[PDB]
């Protein structure tokens, strides 16, 4: 029995979220009012305080004289699947004749869309990320030319066995999915899931996975979550034989269904590893452009 | 109205004449869990004072060179009170903060700084100046403590992002002619519902100075900066025994 | 449609309308998203909101 | 026709001056009123900005 | 059909009828448009119009 | 649809939706199919039921 008087009046035990803000909609920019001169104290807009760490409040009306103006123009293009869900590529992946990266008539890809800026720097301007995906596959030799080729892929979940070799036992795909397809077919293409156990894709960890001893010959363990991991994209060309023909296959991913969380700056530094942020130290460029004085365009 | 302002949680109170308004960050308040959301089955614990009250770390200097700061959160707390002989026991963890920052100075300096508040700030190293030789940023500097660390290369974070753009996280500034402090509060940040609280860093706490500080000879040139900080709706889960890391 | 709710903005608040033909939703068309906004949550996210003609420091 | 709103709403043509003053009366001086001691705070004639 | 008035004709006095499948309404057929003329306006555009029979000039 | 009940879950206690276009149902979708248990068939197919609480054996 709750009978002291301090378990009543207590704020333990809150699943609510007080929200000081509510959305509202805005399927246009605003509408310029009209305005004249005034000529009072006390009033004044102009004059804010920015150590709030707020945004100004100031509008064209309460600066100077406006009109009225109907504004129609639409806020539809700025939305998220308007701005993300356009395809880019997320990999390459070789099958050459003889070679030293995939000679024997397999590839293995790790699924990582962090290897092309475009589409990696869209994407870091956000942290937190819970989308449907759109895969897209491109075959081709290195001429373009288009080649009577048969093609299976395999989606290779965690936990699964990667396939060694061309004539392998992984190949049956019972229970994993697979496409097979030809070059002279038109492009593959099926959807994705949103395949996380957690409820969103972090493109930032901070912090270790396991617990230890953190020595320096672990420390290639910091930015690694294992809830982004979804596995691996294996490919090969059917048969006992080797083929006649070197063939590269490129992959494009189209996101849709998005949402999104905890806006955050930009990159401003090339990239050059993967899950990793760092940069070069010797070439720090500027964010922008530079001129000679402050006095003069 | 504004500008004094009074902080009372637990069995601390802090006071202040010259400061501004308080922040939210991002909008909302703290909470508990909801039985929805939440996965594990075992009942928390919820000490409700113990944990939720004003903790102070350390006591920096601003000289006319500095360059900036970071601590790591909830890191700054793992070995002090029983909130951190919680943590250690405990596996899960869950829990906001309230974030206030002392610079106090007369009416002849000035000087400003940025305190700014990013989720998974993430460190990178300089890949050794070339660009080519891959390196990792040590154990040290990802978790170094309550001490703070001081930062390198300030224009870009040392992570390859602008401080130009830090505004638009939950910042505030401290211009020694307008105000002495900057009062933030922070709700939970994090895709699951309860983390671990010694492998995991949620966010990471910033102090920059844009504009240096300056004065003339006479005046007193020790100006410190002190980080005080509060948990708030504090929870914790997995009981066993004590982890230091 | 007779469909499974697999997508990922099950348990959103907005509305959309797809065209789909297979029983898992995941497959369906981005849409037409509700146009909605909310700038106070990064620009005026203070505990104590001023007035825009009176100064905030008082 | 004005059919445009920046000119309904517009101050041209004003032909009234505004007065904040009013003139009033006064066949003789004023009638000086009685007065006793007073000792709060906030009020305080004597205190003026030229 | 429950698309976008992105097409350019929005804003027209005429009526249309059309066939489409994407959701933008720019992809759409051209179609019928509405039989309909204005010679006078650049035929005899004048202010003070005169009859056929009466001569003009008097 | 006006077609014959050649499936192999014709007599099955479960409802399905299916999409078809030739008259023989084998040629059918798999569809889905209605969720439910009976985990006490394996687990506790026991002649005479015992209380959680109280012990088994008495
Ligand atoms: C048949 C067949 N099926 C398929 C098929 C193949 C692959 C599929 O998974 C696509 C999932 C896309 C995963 C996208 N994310 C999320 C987070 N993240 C990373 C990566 C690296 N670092 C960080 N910090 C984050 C990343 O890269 C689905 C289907 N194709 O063939």
């Amino acid at each position: 029995g709750d009978r002291v008087a301090d378990v009543i009046e207590s704020s333990i035990g809150d699943s609510v979220s007080r929200a000081l803000t509510h959305a509202l909609p805005a399927p246009t920019g605003q509408n310029t009012q009209v305005s004249s001169h005034r000529l009072d104290t006390g009033k004044v807009p102009a004059l804010q305080a920015a150590e709030i760490g707020a945004s100004s409040n100031a509008s064209d009306e309460s600066m100077i004289e406006t009109r009225c103006v109907l504004n129609s123009h639409s806020t539809a293009e700025t939305t998220l699947d308007s701005f993300f869900s356009r395809a880019g590529l997320v990999g390459e992946i070789d099958l050459p004749l003889k070679g030293t990266t995939n000679p024997n008539g397999y590839a293995n890809w790790d699924i990582d869309i962090t290897g092309y800026a475009q589409m990696r720097r869209k994407v870091e301007l956000f942290t937190y990320m819970r989308f449907d995906a759109e895969f897209t596959f491109v075959a081709c030799t290195p001429t373009g030319e288009v080649v009577p080729q048969l093609l299976q892929y395999m989606f290779v979940p965690p936990g699964a066995p990667k396939p060694d070799s061309r004539e392998s036992l992984a190949w049956q795909t019972a229970t994993n999915p697979s496409v097979f397809v030809k070059l002279s077919d038109p492009p593959a293409q099926v959807s994705v899931p949103f395949m996380s156990p957690a409820s969103a894709y972090q493109w930032f960890y901070d912090g270790y996975p396991t617990f230890g001893e953190h020595k320096q010959e672990k420390d290639l363990e910091y930015g690694a979550m294992p809830n982004n991991m979804m596995g691996t994209f294996s490919v090969r060309t059917v048969g006992t034989s080797k083929s006649k023909y070197p063939l590269v296959v490129r992959i494009y991913m189209r996101m849709k269904h998005v949402r999104a969380w905890i806006p955050r700056p930009m990159r401003n530094q090339n990239y050059l590893f993967k899950a990793n942020p760092n940069y070069a130290g010797n070439s720090i460029k500027p964010t922008g452009a530079s001129r000679t004085a402050i006095t003069t365009l | 109205s504004d500008r004094v302002a009074q902080l009372t949680i637990g069995n601390s109170t802090i006071t202040t004449q010259e400061a501004a308004n308080i922040i939210v960050g991002y909008g909302e308040w703290p909470s508990y869990c909801s039985d929805s959301d939440a996965t594990a089955v075992d009942k928390p614990t919820r000490p409700d004072v113990s944990v939720n009250r004003f903790y102070t770390l350390d006591t920096k200097l601003w000289e006319k060179s500095s360059k900036g700061w970071y601590w790591k959160f909830p890191d700054v707390l793992t070995e002090t009170g029983v909130f951190g002989q919680n943590a250690q026991f405990h596996y899960l963890y869950r829990s906001g903060f309230c974030i206030h920052v002392q610079c106090n100075a007369s009416k002849f300096h000035q000087g400003a700084l940025l305190v700014a508040v990013l989720p998974e700030y993430v460190i990178g190293t300089v890949a050794g100046g070339t660009g080519t030789e891959d390196t990792h940023p040590p154990y040290k500097q990802t978790q170094p403590g309550a001490d703070g660390f001081e930062l390198q290369h300030p224009y870009v974070l040392d992570a390859g992002i602008p401080i130009s753009q830090l505004t638009v996280c939950p910042h505030q500034w401290i211009n020694l002619r307008t105000n002495n402090c900057a009062t933030i509060i922070v709700p939970y940040i994090n895709a699951l519902p309860f983390d671990s609280a010694l492998n995991h860093c949620n966010f990471g706490l910033l102090v920059v100075p844009i504009s240096p500080l300056d004065y003339d000879q006479g005046a007193t040139p020790v100006i410190p900066i002190t980080i005080t900080l509060a948990p708030m709706c504090s929870e914790f889960a997995g009981l066993r025994q004590a982890v230091t890391q | 449609s007779h469909e499974n709710s697999n997508s990922a903005t099950e348990g959103s608040t907005i509305n959309y309308t797809t065209i789909n033909y297979y029983k898992d939703s995941y497959a369906a068309t981005a849409g037409k998203q509700s146009l909605k906004q909310d700038p106070d949550k990064f620009a005026n996210p203070v505990k104590d909101i001023f007035t825009e003609m009176a100064a905030p420091l008082k």
